[PDB]
């Protein structure tokens, strides 16, 4: 629900307002969230 | 598909007669005789079935007679009461639906018969 | 079919291709069917299309036919069964039961396909169908009637009306 | 009752004048994985489908003993043809179906058999050709012979460029007798399908 | 699949005959009550009009679909563009009754007038083809949904609500003259 | 309810929006749903 | 640690200067059976194997931005080449491995990437080519780039005669710098293997 700011439900049903998806996964979030961080090797703080 | 040869044509005066023969090699498909008039389209003349029924064009009806010999693998066209119009190259090969007389543009032809009726 | 007859007659020849038509609900052979009569008012379709072949010969004549579905990608459609036998095909004889049903499948890249040949581009996006005659016995004039209907999963999608008034 | 439908791969074959299926020498393949191939063999399901062929024209002039053969596998253009030329060793059983449609007013009899390791038959041995997997084709009763045979040979895998084990064979046991309401010639067509196409030892390309 | 053709019984063989697999299908767009429910123009407009659903063009979507069923029933919705007041009379009122204000009379608003009409015919279901006559071709005079009158009607659109169709009839498509298939322009992005 | 996409009930009653049916069966669905399928005779898969 | 061995079909590839495998856009194929193909699709395990190719000669004269491509699939002679010509619709993911052996005394850097739906790059966009599944080849550290990508396209099955989705691409990020004890030229070879070769809609033969 991006960029929609009406509190009340839509007046027309979900079948007429937009198309309906059928069936029979966000990759770059998984990639950027598993990015290596911290340090490498030893450390002398 | 078939290798077939023709013979018997030549020169003759008006009112004469001829016997064209053709020998083929493949199967027993319904054969027929085609002629290409000088400057006109190739047209069917007479067709015969596999050991049986025959059918003739309107113009050549009653003057021609086609026959088949299955043993010798040959077809004959007896031409009687010739007219100056009947001069052409008489090819022979398979024909589909001898009732309607719909020829076959299938493949290669053998140019072996030339008839020249004089008047 | 040719001359506006719904039947193909057994031919005496060395060429045994009875007929060939595009798989397109706008094809020339389907111009009179009810199925195309509906599909002319819709934009896209999907699913299988059934063909029913009914023999109409006398009891003393036999024949053996074959139908094959040639998908798109070949430049010249096949002209002989020895060559078209590699596609998806079906063969049937003539006996007591005189009918045969063949389900032209839906095999294409996009999940839906148009119901109108786009432009002067040739070689239909969906492949042809070729009905061959393997052999025949003493059937010189006897015919074969062909009809077409919808499949178990046919579907038309978007309503339009292109007929000019 | 006599309605049969054989399906191989994505192709079918229906016949309404069948007499049954004849299993020759076995009902199924032996062990396909062996000690010679070293388990480097695979199976090609894309090859198991029918392909047509033309045997001969059964006319009235051919007497008893006319023998027409087809050494399998033949020159194939499909996927089987590429498999023969791309992999060194192959093996497959056969499912053959021969059709000769006249009409019920003809007479005569064809002996349709499958012979392993073909060798030219003398005029006397032809009287015992019925020792092999066979059926009969008689326009009085049926128009379809259906034989199926496994892969048998001295080697577990073969090279079909040099050795062709099976041979389809048709003999005219009783000559064709025609009437005014029967077919004047019959054309005998064949419909063969390999089953259990196993391959091994892929070859380098020519491209 | 094989069967006795002359029995005329339906046979629907699927792909599983040769190894395939039938997929799921959704047939909303080819539903009758849905495909018939949209406005279509009427090209027979006069100072007075008798709303007859058979004046739709025999090639438009709703029109040519309606001519493909023998019997039909549906309430109506009309959109009229007129000058002056629009008077409606039900199925069977004398023509003169179109000239009084006691009948449903819509006074014109700026754009146009959009009304909803009920099915008023006395027959249980109407028909698109009638075999015979009704006096002691053309359908009888009682196959209509009323009449409308205004000073001059410019545009009339009809819409069938709650459509119900019975006894289908032949439906045709445009014939292909000589081509192998029908070829026409399809919308394509410019440039 | 073909081709109607309003969530709220109609403002006018069922008596005024349309006619009311009286009493005192989908055939072609029954016909097409009982269509013979599968095969006929024997089968050698 | 850096010893990798990739096996596809009956072929292998061992490398002792590997840096890891890079999965591009996914770790595996989506649903291969769909509503469009009508379940008449099969899988060809005989096609999944390596085939070599030659990309370019990395010399010292080529500056930053030299872009060398290979639109896959290319002209193949093996079983994949016959599959492209025998079945109408195909689909397969790729497993690509590029090797450029100099020796540890050279310098420079290659950006090896896989680009979907190739389109000629302007001299400015090349600075962001690192948005795609990629690795680096630096004779200081490694000599082998190993990318693997699924099949992605607008259609579930494609016709590789008209549409070639993937394109292997190599760009010279830092030119080669040689010394008296380094290679004077490098030759960049490619080693690609299709995975999950599914096919559908077999075509008639030309024989």
């Amino acid at each position: 629900s991006g960029n929609t700011g009406s509190i009340i439900n839509n007046y027309y049903m979900q079948q007429y307002q937009n198309s309906m998806d059928t069936q029979l996964n966000d990759w770059f979030s998984k990639l950027a969230s598993s990015a290596f961080s911290g340090l490498f090797g030893a450390l002398l703080a | 598909q078939v290798q077939l040869q023709e013979s018997g044509g030549g020169l003759v005066q008006a009112g004469g007669s001829l016997r064209l023969s053709c020998v083929y090699s493949g199967g027993a498909y319904s054969m027929g005789w085609y002629r290409q008039a000088p400057g006109k389209q190739r047209e069917l003349v007479a067709a015969i079935t596999d050991d049986g029924i025959t059918n003739y064009r309107d113009t050549v009806k009653g003057r021609f007679t086609i026959s088949r010999d299955n043993a010798k693998k040959a077809v004959y066209l007896q031409m009687n009461s010739l007219k100056p119009e009947d001069t052409a190259v008489y090819h022979c090969n398979t024909v589909r639906r001898v009732a309607t007389l719909s020829g076959s543009s299938s493949g290669s032809w053998g140019q072996g018969t030339q008839v020249t009726v004089s008047s | 079919f040719d001359d506006g007859k719904p039947y193909v007659v057994t031919r005496e020849d060395e060429q045994r291709l009875l007929a060939k038509f595009d798989v397109s609900l706008a094809a020339k052979h389907m111009s009179n069917t009810y199925l195309s009569g509906i599909a002319q008012y819709y934009a896209q379709y999907s699913g299988t299309i059934n063909l029913h072949f009914m023999f109409t010969g006398s009891t003393d004549s036999k024949a053996r036919y074959m139908v094959a579905y040639v998908p798109p990608g070949v430049e010249t459609p096949p002209d002989t069964p020895e060559r078209a036998a590699h596609c998806i095909h079906a063969e049937w004889d003539t006996g007591l039961n005189s009918k045969f049903t063949f389900s032209i499948p839906y095999v294409s890249a996009a999940d839906y396909a148009y119901t109108a040949s786009d432009v002067a581009e040739t070689t239909n996006v969906q492949g042809w169908v070729c009905i061959y005659q393997i052999t025949h016995g003493k059937a010189q004039n006897d015919t074969l009637v062909v009809s077409v209907s919808a499949g178990k999963d046919f579907e038309l999608r978007l309503p339009i009306d292109p007929r000019t008034q | 009752d006599r309605t049969l439908t054989t399906r191989n791969g994505h192709t079918t074959s229906t016949t309404q004048s069948s007499v049954g299926v004849t299993y020759g020498y076995s009902t199924g393949e032996d062990h396909v994985s062996g000690p010679n191939t070293s388990g480097l063999e695979t199976r090609v399901t894309q090859a198991e489908r029918f392909f047509k062929k033309h045997l001969f024209n059964w006319t009235t002039d051919k007497p008893f003993g006319h023998l027409e053969k087809l050494k399998l596998p033949t020159d194939h253009k499909g996927v089987y043809g590429h498999l023969v030329d791309s992999f060194a060793y192959m093996r497959n059983g056969w499912d053959v179906e021969v059709s000769a449609v006249g009409n019920q007013f003809n007479g005569g009899c064809l002996l349709v058999a499958m012979v392993p390791e073909w060798k030219k038959f003398t005029p006397r041995e032809k009287y015992q050709l019925t020792l092999f997997p066979h059926q009969f084709i008689s326009p009085r009763t049926n128009m379809t012979a259906h034989i199926t045979v496994p892969y048998l040979g001295v080697n577990r895998y073969d090279q079909y460029k040099k050795h062709k084990p099976w041979t389809l064979v048709v003999m005219v046991v009783s000559p064709l007798t025609t009437s005014s309401i029967g077919a004047t010639e019959i054309k005998v067509y064949a419909n063969i399908a390999p089953t259990h196409v196993h391959v091994a030892g892929e070859l380098p390309s020519k491209e | 699949t094989t069967s006795a053709g002359e029995s005329a019984d339906p046979v629907t063989t699927t792909v599983e005959n040769y190894g395939g697999e039938t997929q799921v299908q959704r047939r909303h767009h080819t539903d009758v009550g849905f495909i018939m429910d949209r406005f279509v123009k009427i090209n027979n407009t006069n100072p007075t009009h008798v709303i007859d659903l058979m004046q739709t063009h025999q090639h438009g979507l709703v029109g040519a679909l309606l001519r493909a069923a023998t019997y039909y029933f549906s309430d109506l919705e009309i959109v009229v563009r007129h000058e002056g007041n629009l008077t409606w009379v039900p199925n069977g009122a004398p023509e003169a009754a179109l000239s009084n204000a006691g009948n449903p009379t819509a006074y014109n608003k700026a754009p146009f007038t959009r009304l909803a009409l009920p099915y008023t015919a006395p027959h249980r279901v109407l028909a698109t083809v009638y075999n015979g006559t009704s006096k002691y071709t053309q359908l009888p005079a009682s196959f209509n949904f009323g009449a409308i009158r205004a000073t001059d009607i410019s545009e009339l659109l009809v819409r069938m609500k709650r459509a119900e169709l019975y006894c289908p009839r032949p439906l045709l498509a445009v014939e292909v003259t000589a081509q192998d298939r029908h070829k026409q322009k399809i919308i394509a992005p410019a440039k």
